[PDB]
């Protein structure tokens, strides 16, 4: 399903996102 | 400093975070969001890192704090390299293709549960010349809407 690609690809922007705290 | 695409893009970043919308991030948001990628951060941990980013010592990260961070650690992101890393990240060995096995494995990188038969779909779906893997102009045509 689309919605779970776009799903993995916010979640590994997130992790990026964590990373930087 | 930021030109306004990246302070934008940033403000959404944040908005994922502060899922009251109260304009703070707090532990609790932060872990919510860490373990919904599958991490387990103690508390001691989740404390240490608001604290690196949480400037005036209130123990919650507002958005000028948040800016901050992002434009000493991501000043240079779009949504384009963005697309570009995560391909380069979920292509495990490299050769240019996400495989099914590959797939797999970032789902559950990701704390995303799957099924043999989900991950088969997805590479379907995305696979546009129909080798059988998603390659990188594939991936971007999926990944370009949110
Ligand atoms: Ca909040
Ligand atoms: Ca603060
Ligand atoms: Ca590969
Ligand atoms: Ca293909």
């Amino acid at each position: 399903k689309k919605a779970v690609w776009h799903k993995l690809l916010s979640k590994q922007r997130k992790r990026a996102v964590v990373a930087c705290f | 400093q930021l030109t306004e695409e990246q302070i934008a893009e940033f403000k959404e970043a944040f908005s994922l975070f502060d899922k009251d919308g109260d304009g703070t991030i707090t532990t609790k948001e932060l872990g919510t969001v860490m373990r919904s990628l599958g991490q387990n951060p103690t508390e001691a941990e989740l404390q240490d890192m608001i604290n690196e980013v949480d400037a005036d010592g209130n123990g919650t990260i507002d958005f000028p704090e948040f800016l901050t961070m992002m434009a000493r650690k991501m000043k240079d992101t779009d949504s384009e390299e963005e697309i570009r890393e995560a391909f380069r990240v979920f292509d495990k060995d490299g050769n240019g293709y996400i495989s099914v096995a590959e797939l797999r494995h970032v789902m559950t990188n990701l704390g995303e549960k799957l099924t043999d038969e989900e991950v088969d779909e997805m590479i379907r779906e995305a696979d546009i010349d129909g080798d059988g893997q998603v390659n990188y102009e594939e991936f971007v045509q999926m990944m370009t809407a949110k």
